[PDB]
C-alpha cells in the first residue's frame, strides 16, 4: 500500500543543527523538535521541557539510567548542572524501559545511533525511536523508519528545550518539523521501506498526486499557484462624528444619585480613547461586554448616566446588589449589558 | 498600496487582489462596482473619493513536464496562463503559495502563449512532438549532457510535389503493408 | 462541423472556498470529491486535443502549392492561402475568422489588465476572479491553416494518391476526368467542355463567398457552441450568487461575522451547494464532449472520404454526385467545399 | 469520508449515539454516499455510451473490411485496402488490416489524350503515358505499358477541343488481318 | 430504428412547489440551478 | 468463534463478521489495523 497522510513531520533534505559536547543553550520548542545522537556507550542522560523552567509553570524530565527511565511531569525549580530541587507539586511519575538500547560486536566501531522525535499536539506526548549501529559517521542517507515508544498524555505548555549530559573521565542532530503531506511506501511485511515529502520538489509533487513512485514520461497537472498578498489594507469611511462623551465627562455638575441624568447617545461613533484619555479610572468593570472589546463593536442605543456617589456605593452599583442606593436611589437590572466608570 | 495583491477591507467588504487607478464614471451615490455575474470589480475609496478596481492576486494553474523517473530525475514546471515576468518578481520577493522552488538560471525562462516553463530551455529545431504543452509547443528529453528542452511542433517532413503541365508519377512497384486497429 | 471546444480546467477547492482555511478543511471531510472533477476536465481536454488533431492530422508530409497557379483554367486563389496576409490563410478562411468572435480566447494572459480594465471588467477577469481559468488548445489556430493548406495541396496537385502512398503528380484536367469516371461520365465529355465546367467552378467559388458573407448566421454551429459555452461558464460563475439558503453569500463575510461553530451550518450549506453546481457543469460538459467527439469522429471520416478520394456514397459529401472537396479551417471547427 | 458527521462509520454511529438524535447524521451519511454513487453511475453511463459508439464502429469495420472489400479510403487501415483479418482481445477487439501501398515512381510523360487521325482517342482504362520517345498506356496504381491498340482505346471527339492533345498513332489487329 | 423520444416541457415552480408562494420564493434562493434545466428540455425537443 | 459469521463487539468495535487465525504482523503498539479502503480488516485479539 502507498497511503498518503497529512501530520507534522521533518521535511525531506531540511536544515539540521549540529552541536558538540565539550554550555548547552536552550534551544526553542515550536512543532516538535527532531533528535539524534550517536556515542560510543554513553554521554547523554536526559532532557527537560516546558516554558521558563523554574518554579511557576510545570516542567518535564525524562532523564534514563541504567535500568530504567525517569519521565515526571513535575514543577522543579531548578539545576543549573542531584538534577532537582525544591519539591513544591510533582505529578504522574513515569517509569518503564531504558530507552538506550547499546548493543557492540566485541569492538567500539559498532557507535550506536539514535533518532528520536517528540510531539504535543493536544497534549499525549510521543516518544518515536529507533536503535542501530549504522554506518556511525553522520546522520545516514539510506532510508530508516522510526517505531514509537510511549504516548503519554502530559496536557501541558511547552515553549523551550534543553539536554542532559553524563560523567565522564558528534551529537545532537536536531532539526525542526513541519506541518506537511507525506506519502509512505510500506513493505508487504509492513515495514516503511521509503517515503516521499510534498512540498520539496515537483517530481515529489507529481509523484504525491498520483501517491505512486513510478512517474511515466508525461505531464501531470499537481495544484495551482497563488502570489500570497503581501500586506493587508483595511480602509473605512471617513466618518469621524466623535460622540458627546467629552461633554458627559468634561461636564461640571454631575447630578446626584437621586435624580440621575440620563443621556440618549444617538448617531456617533463611540470611540472609547476618548474615555480611556479623560479619566483615571478606579471601577471599570463591565458585565455584557469587554473594557478592551467594545472599539469593533455596533450597538442601537447608548445611554450614559451620570451621577456623582461615595466610595463604597461604588462597589454597591452592580446588577443584583443591595443597599440604599441600590433599592432607593438607584437599582441595576440584573440584566445589564453595559459598563460603570468610576473616577 | 496600489498596483500590488493586498487583502482590502474597504468598508466593510473583504477581498484579495490587486488595486490601481481607474477610469469609471462613479455616479456621486454610486459606492460599489461590480459586472455580468455581479462580481465585485470596483470600489470607491471612502477617504479619497477616487475610483480603484479589483483584480484576481493571481489565477493558474502549475503543471509539471517529466521524463521517466526511471530515466532521469530533472524536472520542469509550467505556469499555466501568467505572464512569467510577474512569477519572476513574485518568485524574488518570495510571496508565492508554491514553496518547492524550482532554479532560475535566466536560460530557463519561457514567455509561452500557453504560460510560462521554467526548468527548460529553447532549442530552434523542430522534432517530432513528445510531450505536449500547448500553444504549439512540444518539450522531450534529449542528449547535447541530458536535459528538457522546448520546441515547436514540426508538423512533418518538407516535401514538395512536383506538379507540371504534362508530368504523371505512376508506380513501376508496390509494397504490402500489414497495420493494426484496436 | 464543430470539432472541438474550449478547455475549462476549474479548480474546486478555491471555486468552492476562496482563499479559506477553515472552508478548505471543511471541503476536505467530503473525500475525493475533486480530484474526480479535476481527472474528468483534463480528460475532456485531453479528449479536445485528439479530436483535432484527428480530423486534421491525417498527412505526414506537409506539401506545398507550386509557385505558378494554373490549374487548367481552375481559378483556386479564394482557397489557396494568400502570403500577403501575414497569417498565411486563404480569404475564405478570412471570413470565416471574422465572423465568429470568441468570448474567451484564452491565449490572452489577460491578468495584468483586469485592474487595467477601466471600465467593468469582462467576463474573462470575471471568471479569474472566482476560480474559473480556460486552457488553451496545444494546436495554434495557425498551424491548423498549414495542415489546411498541406491538405489542398495533396488534393489538387496529386490528386487522392497521396493518402494511399506515396504522393505522384497528376495535372488537374486528367485528375477531373478521373473523378468524372468514378461517377458515370466518360473523360472525353470533360475534355470537351473543360471551359465551361472551369466557369462554372470559378461561377460558385465565386458566390460562396457572397452567401457566407451575406447571410447573418450561416456558421450557426460554430457559434453555437461557443454560445454554449459561454453560457454555461456564465451560469456557472453567476452561481456564486445564491444564498443557498444561509445568511449570506461571501465567504469571508460569514466567517468574520460568525463563530466558526455556527457558521458551520451555513459554510456546510454553501459548500453542499456551489459543489452541486459546479458538479452538473462537470457534467454538461461532459454531454457536450461526447456530442463534439462524436461530430469530430464523422468530420475525420469526412475529410478521409470526401477529401482523400471521391465517395460513392450518396449525400454524404454534399447534395449530388460527390467529386472532390477541400477542407477549410474555422474557429473550434471545420468548413467543408463539397 | 465523515460527509460532515461524527465518523464515516454507521456501525459505530448507531453503537455510540441513539436514534432520536443520530438520524440525522446517518441522514448525512445517506445523503452523502448516494451523491456519490449518483455521480458513479452517471459516469458510467457516459462511458457506456462512448463504448457503445466504438463497438458500432467496430461492428461496421467487422462486417466491412472482413465480409468484403471497402473502396472508402483511410478506414481499413491507410492506404489501398485489401483485407483485414480480426484478433481477440480482453475487453476488445483488433483487425490487422493488409492494405495495398503503391512504390517506386518515375516521371514519364502524359496527354489527355491522343489524336490519330482528326480523332482523339482515350483510354478505356488508364492514362496515356510516354516514355520519352513511344506513348504507352498502362494502369494507374502499377505501371505495366502496352501498346496503343484499338482495344485500349475509345474515340469521340473532333481533335480540336483537347487541350494538350498528343500526335501519335494508335494500331489496330483489324487491318492486319 | 427509433428516430425520435416524446418531448417533456416539465416546470420548475409547478412541479417543486404546488401553489406555494413560501415554497416559491424559498427556490429563488436557489439561484438559476433550474432555468438551466428548463433550457436543457427545451433543447432536447429541438434535437427530436 | 473461528470460521462463523457472527455479531462481534471487539472493545466497543461493533461489526458482524467471520473472525480467523492471520499471520500479519502486528506491532505491540497496534491495535486495530485495517486494510486498502478503510474498513477494520484484521484485529489482533486482545487477550490470546
Ligand atoms: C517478512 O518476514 C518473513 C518472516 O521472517 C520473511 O520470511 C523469511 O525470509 C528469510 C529470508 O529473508 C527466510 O530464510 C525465512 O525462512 C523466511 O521465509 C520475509 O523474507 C520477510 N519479507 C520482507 C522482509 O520483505
Ligand atoms: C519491388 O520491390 C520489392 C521489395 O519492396 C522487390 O523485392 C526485393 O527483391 C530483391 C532482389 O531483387 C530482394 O533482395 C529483396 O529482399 C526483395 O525481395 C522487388 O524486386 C521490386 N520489383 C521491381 C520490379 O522493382
Ligand atoms: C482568380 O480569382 C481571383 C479572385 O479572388 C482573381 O483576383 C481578382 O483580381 C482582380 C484584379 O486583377 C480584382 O479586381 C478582383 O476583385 C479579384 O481579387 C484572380 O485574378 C483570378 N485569376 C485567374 C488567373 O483567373
Ligand atoms: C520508349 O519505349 C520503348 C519501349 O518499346 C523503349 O524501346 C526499347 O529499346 C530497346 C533498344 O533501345 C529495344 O530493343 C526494346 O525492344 C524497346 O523497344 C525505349 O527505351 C523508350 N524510350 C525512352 C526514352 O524511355
Ligand atoms: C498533329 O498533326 C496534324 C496533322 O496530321 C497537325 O495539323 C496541322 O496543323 C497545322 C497548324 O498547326 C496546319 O497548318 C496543317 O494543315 C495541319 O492541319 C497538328 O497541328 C499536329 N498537332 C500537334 C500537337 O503536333
Ligand atoms: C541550513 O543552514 C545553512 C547555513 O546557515 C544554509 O545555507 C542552508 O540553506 C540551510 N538549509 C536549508 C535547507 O535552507
Ligand atoms: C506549587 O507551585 C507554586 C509556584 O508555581 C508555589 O507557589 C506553591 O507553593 C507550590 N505548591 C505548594 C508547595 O503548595
Ligand atoms: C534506575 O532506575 C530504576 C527505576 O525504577 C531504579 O529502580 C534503579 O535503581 C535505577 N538505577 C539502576 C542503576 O538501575
Ligand atoms: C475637558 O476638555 C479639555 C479640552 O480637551 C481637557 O483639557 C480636560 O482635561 C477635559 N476635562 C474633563 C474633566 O474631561
Ligand atoms: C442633565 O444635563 C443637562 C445638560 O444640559 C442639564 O440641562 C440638566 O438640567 C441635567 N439634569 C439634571 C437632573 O441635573
Ligand atoms: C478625511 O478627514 C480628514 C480629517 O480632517 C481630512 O483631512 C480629509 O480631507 C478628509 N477626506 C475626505 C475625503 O473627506
Ligand atoms: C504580457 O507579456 C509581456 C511580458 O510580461 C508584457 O508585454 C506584458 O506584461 C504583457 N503584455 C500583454 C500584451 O498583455
Ligand atoms: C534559433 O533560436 C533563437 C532563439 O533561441 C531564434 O531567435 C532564432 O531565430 C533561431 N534560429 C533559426 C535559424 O531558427
Ligand atoms: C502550362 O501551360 C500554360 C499555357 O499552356 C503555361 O502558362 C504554364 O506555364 C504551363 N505550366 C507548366 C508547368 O508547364
Ligand atoms: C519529377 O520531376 C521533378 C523535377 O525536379 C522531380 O523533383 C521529381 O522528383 C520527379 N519525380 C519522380 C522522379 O518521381
Amino acid at each position: 500500500v502507498l497511503h498518503l497522510t497529512q501530520d507534522l513531520f521533518l521535511p525531506f533534505f531540511s536544515n539540521v543543527t549540529w552541536f558538540h559536547a565539550i554550555d548547552n543553550p536552550v534551544l526553542p520548542f515550536n512543532d516538535g523538535v527532531y533528535f539524534a545522537s550517536t556515542e560510543k556507550s554513553n554521554i547523554i542522560r536526559g532532557w527537560i521541557f516546558g516554558t521558563t523552567l523554574d518554579s511557576k509553570t510545570q516542567s518535564l524530565l525524562i532523564v534514563n539510567n541504567a535500568t530504567n527511565v525517569f519521565i515526571k511531569v513535575c514543577e522543579f525549580q531548578f539545576c543549573n548542572d542531584g538534577v532537582y530541587s525544591s519539591a513544591n507539586n510533582c505529578t504522574f511519575e513515569y517509569v518503564s524501559q531504558p530507552f538506550l538500547m547499546d548493543l557492540e560486536g566485541k569492538q567500539g566501531n559498532f557507535k550506536n545511533l539514535r533518532e528520536f522525535v517528540f510531539k504535543n499536539i493536544d497534549g499525549y506526548f510521543k516518544i518515536y525511536s529507533k536503535h542501530t549501529p549504522i554506518i556511525g559517521r553522520d546522520f545516514p542517507q539510506g532510508f530508516s523508519a522510526l517505531e514509537p515508544l510511549v504516548d503519554l498524555p502530559i496536557g501541558i505548555n511547552i515553549t523551550r528545550f534543553q539536554t542532559l549530559l553524563a560523567l565522564n573521565r558528534a551529537d545532537y542532530y536536531v532539526g525542526y518539523l513541519q506541518p506537511r503531506t507525506f506519502l509512505l511506501k510500506y513493505n508487504e511485511n509492513g515495514t516503511i521501506t521509503d517515503a516521499v515529502d510534498c512540498a520539496l520538489d515537483p517530481l515529489s509533487e507529481t509523484k504525491c498526486t498520483l501517491k505512486s513512485f513510478t512517474v511515466e514520461k508525461g505531464i501531470y497537472q499537481t495544484s495551482n499557484f497563488r502570489v500570497q498578498p503581501t500586506e493587508s489594507i483595511v480602509r473605512f469611511p471617513n466618518v469621524t462624528n466623535l460622540c458627546p462623551f467629552h461633554e458627559v465627562f468634561n461636564a461640571t455638575r454631575f447630578a446626584s444619585v437621586y435624580a440621575w441624568n440620563r443621556t440618549r447617545i444617538s448617531n456617533c461613533v463611540a470611540d472609547y480613547s476618548v474615555l480611556y484619555n479623560f479619566a483615571p479610572f478606579f471601577a471599570f468593570k463591565c458585565y455584557g461586554v469587554s473594557p478592551t472589546k467594545l472599539n469593533d463593536l455596533c450597538f442601537t442605543n447608548v445611554y450614559a448616566d451620570s451621577f456623582v456617589i461615595k466610595g463604597n456605593e461604588v462597589s454597591q452599583i452592580a446588577p443584583g446588589q443591595t443597599g440604599n442606593i441600590a433599592d432607593y436611589n438607584y437599582k441595576l437590572p440584573d440584566d445589564f449589558t453595559g459598563c460603570v466608570i468610576a473616577w | 498600496v496600489k498596483n500590488k495583491c493586498v487583502n482590502f477591507n474597504f468598508n466593510g467588504l473583504t477581498g484579495t487582489g490587486v488595486l490601481t487607478k481607474s477610469n469609471k464614471k462613479f455616479l456621486p451615490f454610486q459606492q460599489f462596482g461590480r459586472d455580468i455575474v455581479d462580481t465585485t470589480d470596483a470600489v470607491r475609496d471612502p477617504q479619497t473619493l477616487e475610483i480603484l478596481d479589483i483584480t484576481p492576486c493571481s489565477f493558474g494553474g502549475v503543471s509539471v513536464i517529466t521524463p521517466g523517473t526511471n530515466t532521469s530525475n530533472q524536472v520542469a514546471v509550467l505556469y499555466q496562463g501568467v505572464n512569467c515576468t510577474e512569477v519572476s518578481v513574485a518568485i524574488h520577493a518570495d510571496q508565492l503559495t508554491p514553496t518547492w522552488r524550482v532554479y532560475s538560471t535566466g536560460s530557463n525562462v519561457f514567455q509561452t502563449r500557453a504560460g510560462c516553463l521554467i526548468g527548460a530551455e529553447y532549442v530552434n529545431n523542430s522534432y517530432e512532438c513528445d510531450i505536449p504543452i500547448g500553444a504549439g509547443i512540444c518539450a522531450s528529453y534529449q542528449t547535447q549532457s541530458q536535459s528538457i528542452i522546448a520546441y515547436t511542433m514540426s508538423l512533418g517532413a518538407e516535401n514538395s510535389v512536383a506538379y507540371s503541365n504534362n508530368s504523371i508519377a505512376i508506380p513501376t512497384n508496390f509494397t504490402i503493408s500489414v497495420t493494426t486497429e484496436i | 462541423l464543430p470539432v472541438s471546444m474550449t478547455k475549462t480546467s476549474v479548480d474546486c477547492t478555491m471555486y468552492i472556498c476562496g482563499d479559506s482555511t477553515e472552508c478548505s478543511n471543511l471541503l476536505l471531510q467530503y473525500g475525493s470529491f475533486c480530484t474526480q472533477l479535476k481527472r474528468a476536465l483534463t480528460g475532456i481536454a485531453v479528449e479536445q486535443d485528439k479530436n483535432t488533431q484527428e480530423v486534421f492530422a491525417q498527412v505526414k508530409q506537409i506539401y506545398k502549392t507550386p509557385p505558378i497557379k494554373y490549374f487548367g483554367g481552375f481559378n483556386f486563389s479564394q482557397i489557396l492561402p494568400d502570403p500577403s496576409k501575414p497569417s498565411k490563410r486563404s480569404p475564405i478562411e478570412d471570413l470565416l475568422f471574422n465572423k465568429v468572435t470568441l468570448a474567451d480566447a484564452g491565449f490572452i494572459k489577460q491578468y495584468g489588465d483586469c485592474l487595467g480594465d477601466i471600465a467593468a471588467r469582462d467576463l474573462i477577469c470575471a471568471q479569474k476572479f472566482n476560480g474559473l481559468t480556460v486552457l488553451p488548445p496545444l494546436l495554434t489556430d495557425e498551424m491548423i491553416a498549414q495542415y489546411t493548406s498541406a491538405l489542398l495541396a495533396g488534393t489538387i496537385t496529386s490528386g487522392w494518391t497521396f493518402g494511399a502512398g506515396p504522393a505522384l503528380q497528376i495535372p488537374f484536367p486528367m485528375q477531373m476526368a478521373y473523378r468524372f469516371n468514378g461517377i458515370g461520365v466518360t473523360q472525353n465529355v470533360l475534355y470537351e467542355n473543360q471551359k465551361l465546367i472551369a466557369n462554372q467552378f470559378n461561377s460558385a467559388i465565386g458566390k460562396i463567398q457572397d452567401s457566407l458573407f451575406s447571410t447573418p448566421s450561416a456558421l450557426g454551429k460554430l457559434q453555437d457552441v461557443v454560445n454554449h459555452n459561454a453560457q454555461a461558464l456564465n451560469t456557472l460563475v453567476k452561481q456564486l450568487s445564491s444564498k443557498f439558503g444561509a445568511i449570506s453569500s461571501v465567504l469571508n463575510d460569514i466567517l468574520s461575522r460568525l463563530d466558526p461553530p455556527e457558521a458551520e451550518v451555513q459554510i456546510d450549506r454553501l459548500i453542499t451547494g456551489r459543489l452541486q453546481s459546479l458538479q452538473t457543469y462537470v457534467t454538461q460538459q461532459l454531454i457536450r464532449a461526447a456530442e463534439i467527439r462524436a461530430s469530430a469522429n464523422l468530420a475525420a471520416t469526412k475529410m478521409s472520404e470526401c477529401v482523400l478520394g471521391q465517395s460513392k456514397r450518396v449525400d454524404f459529401c454534399g447534395k449530388g454526385y460527390h467529386l472532390m472537396s477541400f477542407p477549410q479551417s474555422a474557429p473550434h471547427g471545420v468548413v467543408f467545399l463539397h | 469520508s465523515k460527509f460532515g458527521a461524527i465518523s464515516s462509520v454507521l456501525n459505530d454511529i448507531l453503537s455510540r449515539l441513539d436514534p432520536p438524535e443520530a438520524e440525522v447524521q446517518i441522514d448525512r451519511l445517506i445523503t452523502g454516499r448516494l451523491q456519490s454513487l449518483q455521480t458513479y453511475v452517471t459516469q458510467q453511463l457516459i462511458r457506456a455510451a462512448e463504448i457503445r459508439a466504438s463497438a458500432n464502429l467496430a461492428a461496421t469495420k467487422m462486417s466491412e473490411c472482413v465480409l468484403g472489400q471497402s473502396k472508402r479510403v483511410d478506414f481499413c487501415g491507410k492506404g489501398y485496402h485489401l483485407m483485414s483479418f480480426p484478433q481477440s482481445a480482453p475487453h476488445g477487439v483488433v483487425f490487422l488490416h493488409v492494405t495495398y501501398v503503391p512504390a517506386q515512381e518515375k516521371n514519364f510523360t502524359t496527354a489527355p489524350a491522343i489524336c490519330h487521325d482528326g480523332k482523339a482517342h482515350f483510354p478505356r482504362e488508364g492514362v496515356f503515358v510516354s516514355n520519352g520517345t513511344h506513348w504507352f498506356v498502362t494502369q494507374r496504381n502499377f505501371y505495366e505499358p502496352q501498346i496503343i491498340t484499338t482495344d485500349n482505346t475509345f474515340v469521340s471527339g473532333n481533335c480540336d477541343v483537347v487541350i494538350g492533345i498528343v500526335n501519335n498513332t494508335v494500331y489496330d489487329p483489324l487491318q492486319l488481318e
